[PDB]
């Protein structure tokens, strides 16, 4: 309201200032039917993205706010929307009364309206699928992002608590050292998918750091589908909640049989 | 050349003024009847 | 019903061909597609260029043209 | 008849030059549209065709507006202009008509080429656009023709 | 480009270049590394053959230590 | 609705109609009026108001960014002028053998700076020292106190640089070699001989700098050219500018070396008159002066 | 040639570009002929590349 409704959104990149849609050289011709570099080997082809989501900031009104859009700007949550206000696409966080209206919607396709696939991908990134509710997000690759910094064990954590809270109401945040990697749950699924794109290929850097400056030079960071808990502390905590779910979902569902009789 | 592009119509062609056509002399006595639309594009082509 | 197939302005065309110069958009996916589906009408194209060719008379000859 | 100066064409007639320089000035504003302005979305690339549909449409309502509305040019130099393109033929035929007086492009009225066999949206009063906002209680989720962009060429607007 | 995939180890390890480029060059020591370490537990027999082959590991892995201490 | 009210409805429009709403680089400007070449530029680097060019007709007209004011008073021609960042001074320098200050306040000549064996084609103010930094076809660099005398290569030296960090003075000459100078030890610090005559430097706003040649462009902390024999400039943009001898202004940027356009411009109203002498960005916009008498502004 | 006729037939009621004309993703103009050819020449060699 005070912080979204209040304001209208604001253009991130100027249309000039956008990159160039040819990818970086890592081959000898380009080809033009699959917009790539063909000859030669493959190299690496992963970047920081320029871009990162000022949420408080870039945060207004947009032209899909009076036509009723359901569906997040993709680009909004990259950085990179240049069509500011007059984008077609929503350009907040996703709230309760925005997931309300994706209800019917979210079970086969995303919050940026694209479509969810039957299982997941090899590496679990992209998407994601459709037969599983997945809330919780593989935040991977946390050297390249810090670009070698070392720190601690539990500052790491301390930047990935302050980044992904503002994209959305979370249930929990774990940071493991050992495997260097840290599991985020959302409230929502809509949130996880919103802050999955939003937090691809970013940095953790905070300019308060001496690299800032060459916070462009690193690899980024790999939000990615998180698979299951294999503790049974959280386990028993899977079949809990699914008990929970199917009890909300019985007395819904007698209610049918009570209109039906 | 083959390296070379071919040129833009708009540019490089549109703007030239294009030159003489082969029009032969003609008579102004014997071709009376035919020296006002002999060689247009479409011969009388909105003589009803 | 029916009407006249529209006029259209001769920038208009000339503006799409100067845009697909260069194309390595993910916009252009669907395009790239339609140069490839086009090429088995391209030898028709052909004939009706060299049929409608300006005879030695003629500087230049403005022809009736259908784009896609 | 064609648009280049060719030996072919006739000269120009007499109240010309009172309107060569507006007309040279569309002209330019022509040439610099059509410039390959490289862009990425898809958005920007047809507002760069609707850009175009409106400056020719602009050049043809100033024609139409001397001979029709100011009869400031000669029967001689109006058809002349027609038959050296600088007008559409077509395009004002419609205006005559007491519907189409405003209208956007050819492109707009034809119901063949639409999936239903309609006009297009901004051949649609706006106060009617309107009243479907009323009813819906939301408001109304059109913006530009894709065709060209228009606004509502609705000759009530 | 340029692949790193061509060239030699290149002999001097001091001679290399800035920290983006000996890394990319140390990898190129790594699968050699990862290649002949699943070519040290075959089967197939070769006692003599292997032995060579040891001492080429420990030449490459004296060389990843070297790598190492120049970054 | 009524016909009346349909009217004041239908001017709520913002365009009339139908369009009214409900609810590289490129040449924008010549500028002639130089009676002889330009052969400098400068810019304010505080507010970005105004230009101080040098020129073949010993003048300098300061351009707003029309003609503000002329400062004469050289008696040859102006090779290069140079503006103060902490200090309202200008530090012109000429054919003439003297390096001359200049009061921007009252515009007279305050210092005169002596003792150049020759043509001084190089003036660059030291950031933080407040010391002047002059190299000539004495064939040495002279650290001017606003004291110093660097042994130089062995030939004339076109281009100077100053750096608040170590190596505070870049070098260039035509013995095709560019040093690292230390100045506090009066002797090099590091060489670069990988140039085939450097006419031309630039300082990017990295800590590095962008080093010419005839047909090839380097940088030291490549770029791919072909035949462009021989000013050069770098933007905030990572863009960086080079002048020709040919009349082409090659673009490059200084990151993938990459060029990703070369321009030509039109001469004036002889073909072997249009090089670009000098380039200079300001504090988006790109003005270079031409010996075709004119200052052409790059958008 | 004239020793071996080859008839038309009569239900070719549709031509090519008739029918292609119909389509809404066809548009129709007039342009200078050798503007046709270097535009057929930018597509054809677009296509084959
Ligand atoms: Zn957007
Ligand atoms: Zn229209
Ligand atoms: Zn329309
Ligand atoms: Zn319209």
């Amino acid at each position: 309201m005070t912080s979204w409704r209040d304001k209208s959104a604001k253009v991130q990149v100027k249309e000039s200032e956008l990159p160039s849609s040819i990818p970086a050289q890592t081959g000898l011709t380009f080809n033009i039917w699959y917009n790539k570099w063909s000859q030669g080997f493959a190299g690496n082809t992963r970047f920081v993205s320029p871009f990162a989501l000022q949420p408080q900031l870039h945060s207004g009104k947009t032209r899909g706010d009076n036509d009723g859009q359901l569906f997040f700007c993709l680009f909004f949550a990259k950085g990179m929307c240049c069509l500011g206000p007059k984008c077609e696409y929503l350009h907040h966080i996703p709230d309760e009364e925005d997931i309300g209206k994706l209800a019917l919607r979210t079970e086969v396709l995303d919050c940026f309206g694209r479509e969810k696939f039957a299982d997941y991908r090899e590496d679990m990134g992209g998407i994601g699928s459709f037969r599983k509710k997945n809330k919780t997000l593989y935040v991977g690759g946390i050297d390249g992002a810090l670009n070698s910094k070392h720190l601690k064990p539990a500052q790491i954590e301390s930047r990935i608590r302050f980044v992904f809270s503002r994209l959305g109401d979370i249930d929990r945040i774990r940071y493991v050292e050992s495997k260097n990697c840290g599991f985020v749950k959302f409230k929502y699924q809509a949130n996880a998918e919103f802050a999955k794109e939003a937090m691809s290929n970013q940095t953790l850097l905070l300019p308060s750091d001496k690299e800032w400056d060459d916070r462009r030079e690193g690899t980024g960071l790999l939000v990615k589908w998180a698979n299951e808990d294999p503790d049974p502390a959280a386990q028993k905590r899977l079949q809990e909640e699914l008990k929970l779910e199917s009890l909300n979902m019985m007395v819904h569902l007698i209610n049918n049989n009570t209109n039906s009789a | 050349d083959d390296d070379e592009p071919p040129l833009s119509y708009e540019q490089h062609i549109e703007n030239i003024e294009p030159l003489d056509p082969i029009n032969l002399p003609l008579d102004s006595q014997d071709d009376e009847y035919v020296k006002d639309w002999l060689y247009d594009s479409r011969p009388l082509e909105e003589d009803s | 019903l029916y009407t006249p197939k529209a006029e259209m302005p001769p920038e208009h065309l000339r503006k799409i061909i100067n845009t697909h110069s260069d194309m390595a958009s993910k916009m252009y996916n669907t395009d790239k597609k339609a140069f490839l589906g086009a090429l088995k009408y391209l030898p028709h194209a052909i004939l009706k260029l060299l049929e409608n060719m300006p005879h030695p008379w003629e500087q230049a000859k403005e022809v009736k043209v259908l784009y896609h | 008849m064609p648009r280049i100066k060719t030996r072919r064409s006739k000269p120009a007639p007499d109240g010309f030059e009172k309107i060569k320089p507006t007309l040279t000035d569309f002209e330019i504003q022509l040439r610099d549209a059509q410039k390959d302005k490289s862009s990425k979305l898809a958005a920007k690339s047809n507002e760069q065709l609707w850009e175009i549909m409106q400056l020719h449409h602009q050049r043809s309502r100033y024609i139409y507006t001397l001979y029709y509305k100011r009869k400031a040019i000669s029967k001689d130099l109006y058809d002349w202009l027609i038959k050296e393109k600088y007008a559409d033929k077509l395009l004002i035929a419609k205006w005559r008509k007491t519907g189409y007086e405003k209208l956007c492009c050819l492109r707009c009225i034809q119901k063949n080429e639409t999936n239903n066999g309609s006009t297009c949206i901004c051949r649609v009063p706006r106060a009617q656009l309107e009243e479907e906002a009323r009813k819906k209680g939301t408001q109304v989720s059109f913006h530009q023709c894709v065709h060209c962009g228009c606004r509502g060429c609705a000759s009530t607007d | 480009y340029k692949d790193y995939s061509r060239y030699q180890r290149p002999r001097n390890v001091s001679k290399v270049k800035s920290i983006k480029e000996a890394n990319e060059w140390k990898r190129q020591v790594s699968k050699e590394i990862k290649q002949k370490s699943t070519r040290i537990y075959d089967p197939s027999l070769n006692e003599m053959q292997i032995a060579e082959l040891n001492d080429e590991l420990n030449n490459l892995f004296k060389e990843w230590k070297r790598w190492q201490w120049h970054i | 609705f009524t016909k009346s009210e349909l009217k004041r409805r239908r001017k709520t429009r913002k365009g009339d109609g139908p369009w009214g709403s409900w609810s590289p680089k490129k040449v924008i400007r010549n500028y002639p009026g130089h009676p002889e070449g330009t052969t400098a530029l400068k810019f304010l680097p505080k507010t970005g108001h105004l230009i101080l060019s040098g020129g073949n007709d010993h003048t300098i007209k300061i351009w707003d960014f029309e003609c503000l004011r002329d400062f004469q008073g050289h008696n040859k021609p102006i090779k290069a002028l140079r503006f103060t960042e902490d200090c309202q001074s200008f530090l012109s320098s000429s054919f003439d053998r003297s390096v001359k200050i200049w009061d921007t306040e009252t515009g007279k000549v305050k210092t005169r700076l002596h003792l150049n064996s020759t043509p001084a084609d190089v003036e660059s103010r030291p950031t933080n020292p407040h010391e002047f930094i002059v190299g000539l076809s004495n064939s040495k660099i002279l650290h001017y106190d606003d004291v110093q005398t660097y042994d130089h290569h062995l030939s004339s030296i076109l281009a100077l640089k100053y750096f608040p960090d170590g190596s505070k003075f870049i070098s260039s000459s035509e013995d095709k070699t560019v040093r690292i100078w230390e100045n506090q030890i009066n002797v090099p610090i590091k060489q670069i001989s990988d140039t085939a005559s450097m006419p031309f430097l630039n300082v990017h706003p990295n800590y590095f700098c962008a080093q010419s040649m005839d047909n090839r462009i380097y940088s030291f902390s490549k770029y791919k050219r072909h035949p462009k024999k021989i000013h050069s400039s770098a933007g905030y943009g990572i863009s960086l500018a080079f002048s020709g001898d040919g009349r082409y202004i090659c673009s490059g940027d200084s990151k993938s070396r990459l060029f990703t356009w070369d321009w030509n411009t039109s001469r004036l109203l002889i073909p072997g008159n249009k090089p670009i002498t000098q380039v200079d960005w300001h504090p988006s916009k790109v003005i270079c002066s031409g010996a075709a008498g004119k200052i052409y502004v790059c958008d | 040639n004239e020793l071996h006729p080859t008839l038309p037939t009569n239900h070719n009621k549709t031509k090519l570009l008739k029918s292609l004309k119909n389509t809404k993703y066809f548009q129709q103009t007039t342009i200078d002929w050798v503007e046709a050819g270097l535009q057929l020449c930018r597509q054809g060699h677009n296509m084959l590349n």
